[PDB]
């Protein structure tokens, strides 16, 4: 239930 | 052993106080009066000469700083002036500075025959003062044509600026230079 | 008396305008004519005048919870820029 | 880098 | 033993080059200048370096670390 | 596809401050902002996984702003242009070293 | 006369106290004719003084020989707010030269009156006399003369009762040969190191303190009042066309009686040596080389000295110069290579070090000359020496680089077999010994 | 033909232009240009060592010699003025032979230490030896040697390489304003030095490394570390102060190796301060690399991003809206500040401000916190009045511009504030607001000097902005400006000097502290890089969250640490003192688990339940367009639209407290500088 931005932020600092 | 830099010592360090004496103050003012008041730097050479005369014939770094203070410039410019010109002594010399070993015009007539006898009598090497602090031997820098002499120069710092003399002597021989040294020791001004 | 109650109604007012464009001339006149009185009557209200070389004349009001409303000032006369301000103060505030 | 004695 | 040598040298049995070069006594020279080539055969050493000896502290050749001092003054 | 959507910068590298010569200017480059590198935990070597690690500074070059912009727009990249700073030549005179200070104030 | 030159009589001598037999101070100076009706000369105006100086054909006595009247006329006619300065070059550190020293010793009032006259002719308000730092006794004598002139109203406000205000100040150096160069002299007078300036600007537009300034020799200044009083035509009656006037000569070296003498310009060198110096020691046939004026001009061989005249043009035509008119005479017993190496050492020592070609090439030339003194060189190194001199010449800020390159060039031009023989003898010794 | 380096030529009037020929070609130059400058306009690169366009002409190296028709000698092009009809030749045999001879003289005593010299690979001497004199050496005598000199921890010295070009001495005298370097001695034995033992204490001392054409003066901290050919060059801006100096960042892998100045005529003129040049060491030291929550024993423990964000989001909903406080750090970029302001306003709080003295100023009018004269515009001022500011330690490049203006145009400087060491002559007018009253009332030599000034410039420091009597001080300053016609349509001489890189953008975005004591009543404090705030004013029971890349005291107090990117690792928007907006460029990757500041704030806002209407930096900039559109119109110069007249009249009384000092330590100003060896050593020895 979270947007793609939160997943990318949890992944790394390079989107 | 002239060097383009200064290493602190007990008789030569910036913290030693140094100022023009009260009797030299009249002379400093007269020297400054020759130049526009916003061109005081013009007085560096005569003021350095006066300071050297007052300090017994040499310029400690404190005297250079004092001159820089009188002419209102950074001390580095005064250091540049003092190191550029050969007449300024930045190490101690004796009360009587003897200048020998001339250049091209006089070594044609055999100039290098006076120095060694001078050290032998004085018992010192060139550039070092004697134990009593009376005599030191330096590099003479030449004028004229060296026609009628191998010559030596005597700078008399024994009586400050009011007794300062800078004289050239002619026909000096190994016997004659010792005689000159003896009269200088006894206080009589040698003839020239 | 609404001009003396802007602080009670909004947290921040922003006026964006062009320095030289004719389209921003009524907004510039409104600022030059009203800012003194508006700030004297509302000493604690931030009235941000932000000028930019190529922006359309705009005016923003920021309320509680960060809610904002904007009014486009293009094609408006100096008194109608004042009505829009009064509307922002009185409604949605 | 510069060594402790200044050597490269 | 220093931080510089510890970056690569992981064996303490031998002295590091920094300590070894420091144990070589300064070479006395008659004169105020000396040229160092790092080898008796110049072609097998380092580019010639002229070193001034005016300072009291021993002067270090920047190529091979040999140290020189004025013999008399 | 995946690498065609990246954002790049079109710019002309300025002259270095360590040299007075000006012979490397006028060239236009596409900066790929490749800033994802790390240290290999065996030898400390610098590792990367970004294919455009050095192509923007080693191979890709453009003689003009327009050529670089056209290449970027044909490849579909999102580009921002940074205009280079240029010196302003000013009147200099060696006589100025000896300017009169005026009458004393 | 127009045909032959020399034998100047006493009634035509300008420096009448050159031998120091009379009082050099104010009373004797007026008794000899100095400060005589200077008010009339000043009231004649700047234009008249400049025109008379141009008509006299006087050329610079500091070595370059530039026409004095034109140089004075370079000074601005109308002030732009800045004052105008006259600087008198009394910094003769050139080896073998003492003429300016003699002028300051025995005729200082000549120098002071010339200072006033040139200041009027340059529309200058003040004069600075830059003396060599070693001329302490000379400087004190000149300062005594200056006090005498100031007390008598000849200098300062309302100088000589003419309504013109002119201050004269005495400045001294601290032992640097380069300070004799005019821009280096200006820098030293400003309180900086004696480093020559680039031109432009020229001193007439921006000199001392960035103000219009003229730097001229002591001899050039001291002869102006006599030229004005006796007339430009009398001065131009001596010497060849474009080499007019009298000249202070000093001859040293291997001559029977060295002396300083005032003689007519364009006098033959051989006539000068055999007339006032008793000839070359051991006869004229014992002569090897002669340096015509000062150490800053190339030497000339014995064949050239036979007929060359002592003026700017004749010595210029033989790749030499009049310089300071300091004649150094060398006989056959001199090691000429050793003398040239000595001069190279002098120039290496006296280089101010500002510009690269002088600063490095002077030392390089000195090292090469020291090696060639003993033949420790190759035959091909003479050509390398010539090319190094050419690399120095014309690429420096001031003329000291040219003065350093010239003696080596003259040695290579006139005594190359001697250097080649030294090299061959060194090689011969090397072969047999080892 | 394009001018060398794309150099711009400005003509005051086309009538004041002369015509010269450079190798047959016709070129037009302004009157007063030198032969070398005319060659540059023609596109011909003349080799040079001693000439520098920002320093007085010396003409000593003799490497720029060219042939001019009817000239007997080769002509030093750097010093010779250009004349109409002049025929300049640069490639004739005379010029080539002169260059070969000069190059031979230069290399004669030069040491054979290219492999150990840091200038190798970027050396003008090497390139000109390869190009102009490709002459085989023939010097076989002994070279001269020189002892090294001690100039401090920044400038490493190898004086055998010096070619006596005197660029360093002229820079010290003319640009740094600190006369410590000179040329001692005479002839070939002349040596550059200070004669007496002393270190270079000028804040602009590091530029002598740039200007020295040989490896005589090199960076001591950078010594032997890298060759120029293995370094990646990134063009970005500095954040040490509010000047925005243009810099080039050199990196090898994920490490910044050195920082050197970047040309920008309007800001820093290819110079930077020592803080800018040598602060790069701290970028790899004491880096916050992982999220941390203090454990049960009161010790930090490393966690994932999700856990820390969950903790912060959960605890931020347990406080009153007026009890939330957010503070932006001095190094914050505009995007992160905008996102922080939006996040805090959307939680129902208005306590958002930027750390520093200018935390609660009136930001309504942009003229009131910017240098309206512009940095380049200062050179036209004839008088300077500095009120409560030390530009030497607050804005080093602005102070350099002021010193250059004073040296060139003989402008006068009046200073009101605590005693300080200036590198130029200036009258101390007083120490506090009583002086301001005296200036306003007249009857003073400096008052009539200010009235007799055609283009006066008042510079007011941002340090005065946190005083209780701020309104009175500002009103007095503006009255002084009005009485002397300081602000005119043709001249805006009124200026306010900011101290922090983030201050201008923060004031533009409206990050203004309303409640003066909101920190003392907060229970949730978000410190976004605000390491310079006084944290003992925070209540002991408040939940403190610190986000940044370094930190000393706020890290100790923080309950949660969120690692953030540094300015060398991200693209962020910064506005300088004069209102010029610039952007950083990423040079190296981030360290550890760090994230960009705006990314962290947006992620926390999403976790906290607030939906911001942007998911990328482009969306953030589009949002900024609705607040401060000048912040997204990067690299543009715009004049002020409104002035002092709109300000309401103030009648507050004038306090007697004297002006205080803002920057106590030039080297210790931010968290990056406080984590550097070199800055600490500079504080130890250079202060
Ligand atoms: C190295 C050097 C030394 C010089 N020394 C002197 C000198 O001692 N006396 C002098 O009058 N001119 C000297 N000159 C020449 C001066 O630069 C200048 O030409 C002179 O003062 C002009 O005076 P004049 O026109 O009366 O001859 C020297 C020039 C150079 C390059
Ligand atoms: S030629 Fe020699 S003396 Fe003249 S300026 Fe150059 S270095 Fe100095
Ligand atoms: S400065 Fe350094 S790199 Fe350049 S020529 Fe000299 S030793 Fe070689
Ligand atoms: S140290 Fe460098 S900048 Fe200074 S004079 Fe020597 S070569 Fe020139
Ligand atoms: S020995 Fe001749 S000048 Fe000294
Ligand atoms: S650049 Fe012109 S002489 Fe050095
Ligand atoms: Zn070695």
């Amino acid at each position: 239930g979270k947007t793609d931005f939160l997943k990318n932020f949890y992944t790394s600092n390079y989107f | 052993t002239a060097l383009n830099y200064h290493l602190d010592s007990p008789d030569n360090k910036p913290d030693l106080p140094w100022e023009f004496s009260e009797a030299n103050q009249s002379k400093v003012k007269e020297i400054l009066s020759y130049y526009p008041s916003n061109y005081k730097q013009s007085a560096v050479i005569p003021l350095l000469d006066l300071a050297q005369q007052q300090n017994g014939g040499w310029l400690p770094v404190s005297a250079m700083n004092a001159v820089a203070k009188v002419i209102e410039v950074a001390p580095i410019r005064v250091y540049e002036v003092a190191t550029f010109y050969s007449m300024f002594n930045r190490a101690k010399v004796g009360k009587y500075h003897l200048l020998v070993c001339g250049t091209t015009p006089c070594m044609i007539r055999g100039s290098r025959d006076i120095e060694s006898a001078l050290l032998d009598h004085l018992g010192v090497k060139r550039g070092e003062v004697t134990k009593d602090g009376l005599f030191s031997v330096g590099e003479m820098e030449c004028m004229g044509c060296c026609v009628n002499a191998p010559m030596i120069t005597v700078a008399d710092y024994s009586n400050g600026s009011e007794g300062y003399t800078y004289n050239y002597f002619e026909d000096v021989t190994p016997e004659k230079v010792v005689e000159i040294v003896e009269k200088l020791r006894k206080g009589e001004k040698p003839p020239h | 008396a609404w001009r003396g109650s802007i602080s009670k109604s909004m947290k921040e007012l922003r006026i964006l305008l062009c320095q030289s464009s004719p389209a921003s001339a009524p907004t510039r006149t409104f600022v030059e004519k009203n800012y003194k009185d508006l700030k004297s009557l509302n000493p604690k209200l931030p009235i941000l005048i932000r000028e930019c070389s190529g922006v359309q004349p705009q005016m923003w009001a920021r309320y509680d919870m960060g809610v904002e409303r904007c009014v486009n000032l293009d094609g408006l006369t100096e008194p109608q820029i004042l009505k829009a301000l009064e509307n922002l103060v009185k409604s949605g505030a | 880098e510069e060594r402790e004695d200044g050597s490269r | 033993v220093g931080n510089h040598t510890a970056k690569w040298m992981q064996d303490r049995s031998k002295k590091s080059p920094m300590e070894l070069i420091s144990e070589v006594p300064p070479i006395k020279v008659d004169g105020r200048i000396v040229a160092c080539e790092g080898d008796t055969n110049p072609a097998l050493g380092h580019p010639i370096e002229f070193i001034c000896l005016d300072l009291n502290e021993p002067a270090i050749c920047k190529y091979c670390g040999l140290r020189y001092v004025q013999d008399h003054h | 596809e995946e690498h065609l959507s990246r954002k790049v910068i079109i710019y002309s590298p300025a002259r270095t401050a360590t040299q007075s010569g000006s012979g490397k200017l006028g060239k236009w480059k596409i900066n790929f902002v490749s800033t994802l590198k790390w240290e290999n935990p065996l030898m400390g070597w610098t590792s990367t996984g970004d294919p455009y690690a050095n192509v923007g500074d080693s191979a890709l070059a453009f003689d003009s702003e327009e050529a670089a912009k056209s290449f970027a727009e044909r490849h579909g990249w999102d580009y921002k242009v940074k205009k280079p700073n240029t010196p302003l030549l000013k009147v200099k005179s060696y006589s100025d070293n000896f300017k009169w200070k005026g009458n004393p104030q | 006369e127009k045909t032959h030159f020399g034998g100047l009589k006493d009634e035509d001598r300008i420096f009448t106290n050159l031998y120091g037999l009379h009082d050099p101070f104010l009373k004797g100076a007026m008794k000899r004719g100095d400060w005589h009706r200077t008010k009339d000369l000043v009231l004649k105006g700047t234009d008249w003084i400049v025109n008379e100086m141009k008509k006299s054909g006087l050329r610079g006595r500091g070595g370059a020989g530039f026409p004095s009247g034109l140089k004075w006329s370079f000074m601005p006619k109308v002030s732009d707010g800045r004052p105008s300065y006259l600087v008198v070059n009394a910094d003769e550190s050139e080896p073998g030269t003492c003429k300016d020293r003699e002028i300051m010793r025995h005729d200082p009032h000549k120098l002071l009156e010339g200072c006033l006259i040139a200041g009027v002719g340059m529309r200058a308000s003040a004069a600075y006399i830059y003396i060599r730092g070693e001329y302490v006794n000379e400087r004190l004598n000149l300062e005594k003369a200056r006090r005498e002139a100031y007390a008598a109203g000849l200098l300062g406000k309302n100088a000589c009762g003419s309504g013109y205000d002119f201050e004269v100040y005495i400045h001294f150096g601290a032992g640097a040969y380069i300070c004799g160069e005019e821009t280096a002299l200006l820098e030293s007078l400003e309180g900086k190191q004696g480093k020559p300036r680039l031109k432009p600007p020229f001193p007439a537009n921006a000199g001392l303190y960035g103000c219009p300034t003229t730097v001229t020799n002591v001899e050039t200044v001291a002869v102006s009042p006599t030229i004005l009083r006796r007339g430009p035509e009398w001065f131009s009656s001596f010497g060849r066309k474009n080499n007019a006037g009298t000249k202070l000569f000093c001859i040293s070296g291997h001559v029977n009686k060295p002396c300083t003498v005032e003689e007519e310009m364009s006098i033959p060198l051989k006539e000068l040596i055999e007339r006032h110096c008793g000839g070359v020691r051991g006869g004229w046939d014992n002569l090897l080389a002669i340096i015509p004026g000062g150490s800053s001009v190339p030497l000339i061989p014995k064949n050239i000295c036979e007929d060359v005249l002592m003026d700017f043009d004749a010595l210029k035509a033989v790749q030499s110069g009049l310089g300071t008119a300091a004649v150094i005479v060398m006989d056959k017993s001199t090691d000429v290579v050793d003398a040239i190496a000595r001069l190279s050492y002098f120039y290496k020592h006296e280089s101010c070090g500002q510009c690269t070609p002088c600063r490095e090439g002077t030392g390089w030339l000195w090292m090469i000359m020291e090696r060639m003194k003993v033949g420790n060189a190759k035959l091909e190194e003479i050509d390398m020496l010539q090319e190094v001199t050419k690399q120095i010449e014309g690429h420096t800020i001031c003329a000291l680089g040219d003065a350093a390159a010239w003696p080596v060039q003259g040695l290579i031009r006139h005594f190359r077999p001697e250097l080649e023989r030294r090299i061959r003898e060194r090689a011969e010794r090397e072969l047999l010994q080892a | 033909r394009n001018p060398v380096g794309g150099a711009r030529v400005h003509f005051s009037n086309p009538e004041d232009a002369i015509e010269v020929f450079v190798d047959g070609y016709a070129v037009k130059v302004p009157k007063g240009f030198t032969v070398l400058q005319a060659c540059e306009v023609a596109g011909v690169d003349i080799p040079r060592f001693c000439y520098h366009s920002r320093l007085s002409i010396a003409g000593n190296c003799r490497m720029c010699l060219v042939e001019v028709e009817k000239s007997p000698k080769p002509v030093a092009s750097c010093a010779m003025p250009a004349l109409p009809g002049m025929k300049i030749k640069t490639d004739t045999p005379i010029a080539k032979k002169a260059r070969e001879g000069v190059m031979e003289f230069l290399l004669m005593n030069h040491p054979l230490d290219c492999p150990i010299c840091d200038q190798g690979g970027e050396c003008d001497l090497q390139d000109q030896s390869m190009a102009f004199g490709s002459d085989r050496g023939r010097f076989t005598e002994m070279k001269r040697s020189v002892v090294d000199k001690n100039l401090g921890p920044l400038v490493k010295t190898v004086m055998t390489r010096c070619i006596q070009c005197t660029r360093c001495v002229r820079f010290a005298s003319e640009v740094a304003g600190v006369q410590d370097l000179g040329i001692l001695g005479r002839g070939s034995g002349e040596e550059i030095g200070t004669y007496v033992e002393k270190l270079m204490t000028s804040e602009l001392s590091g530029n002598v490394i740039d200007i020295c054409p040989v490896g005589a003066l090199t960076s001591k901290p950078f010594a032997f570390k890298a060759r120029n050919w293995e370094l990646k060059a990134t063009e970005t801006i500095d954040v040490s102060d509010a000047v925005g100096s243009n810099i080039r960042v050199d990196s090898r892998g994920p490490e910044v190796m050195r920082i050197i100045p970047r040309l920008n005529e309007d800001i820093n003129e290819e110079w930077i301060s020592d803080k800018t040049r040598f602060c790069y060491d701290g970028l790899k030291r004491q880096r916050l690399s992982d999220p941390m929550i203090r454990d049960s024993d009161g010790r930090f423990k490393a966690v994932s991003w999700r856990d820390a964000l969950a903790v912060v989001g959960d605890i931020i909903h347990q406080v009153k809206p007026d009890e939330i406080v957010g503070v932006a750090g001095q190094l914050s970029d505009a995007e992160s500040m905008m996102v922080l302001k939006d996040f805090v306003n959307r939680m129902g709080s208005d306590n958002v401000w930027c750390e520093g003295t200018a935390a609660g100023v009136d930001a309504d009018l942009r003229y009131s916190y910017l240098m309206n004269t512009s940095i380049s515009g200062l050179e036209n001022a004839d008088l300077f009045l500095l009120i409560g500011t030390q530009p030497r330690v607050e804005a080093a490049m602005v102070n350099a511009r002021i010193c250059k203006t004073v040296r060139a145009s003989n402008a006068k400087v009046g200073y009101v504030g605590p005693p300080a060491e200036f590198n130029y002559d200036c009258k101390h007018l007083g120490t506090g607001p009583d002086t301001l009253k005296e200036i306003a009332e007249g009857r003073h030599p400096f008052c009539t000097a200010l009235k007799n000034a055609k283009n006066p410039a008042i510079i007011v420091g941002a340090g005065l902005f946190n005083r209780t009597d701020k309104n009175a001080i500002l009103s007095s300053v503006e009255s002084i400006a009005q009485a002397n016609n300081v602000v005119r349509p043709d001249w805006n001489g009124l200026n306010f000097l900011l101290q922090y890189a983030a201050q201008a953008a923060a004031l533009d975005l409206g990050l203004i502290q309303q409640s003066a004591k909101a920190l003392e009543s907060a229970k949730f404090v978000y410190l976004m890089g605000a390491d310079d705030v006084n944290v003992d004013k925070i209540p002991k029971d408040a939940f403190v969250v610190y986000q940044g890349h370094h930190g000393d005291k706020a890290v100790y107090r923080a309950n949660v640490i969120l690692p953030a990117s540094a300015f060398t690792e991200k693209e962020g928007t910064y506005e300088n003192t004069e209102g010029f907006t610039q952007q950083t460029v990423p040079a190296v990757p981030t360290v550890g688990d760090a994230r960009d500041d705006w990314k962290i704030v947006r992620a926390l806002s999403e976790v906290s339940g607030v939906k911001l209407p942007y998911n990328s930096i482009e969306g953030v900039r589009s949002r900024i367009k609705s607040v401060a559109p000048n912040l997204v119109h990067t690299d543009e110069r715009e004049p002020a639209a409104f002035g002092p007249s709109l300000k309401p009249e103030c009648k507050e009384a004038m306090s007697t407290t004297p002006f205080q000092t803002v920057v106590e330590n030039f080297y210790m100003t931010n968290s990056i500088t406080r984590a550097s060896k070199i800055m600490a050593q500079c504080s130890a020895v250079l202060l």
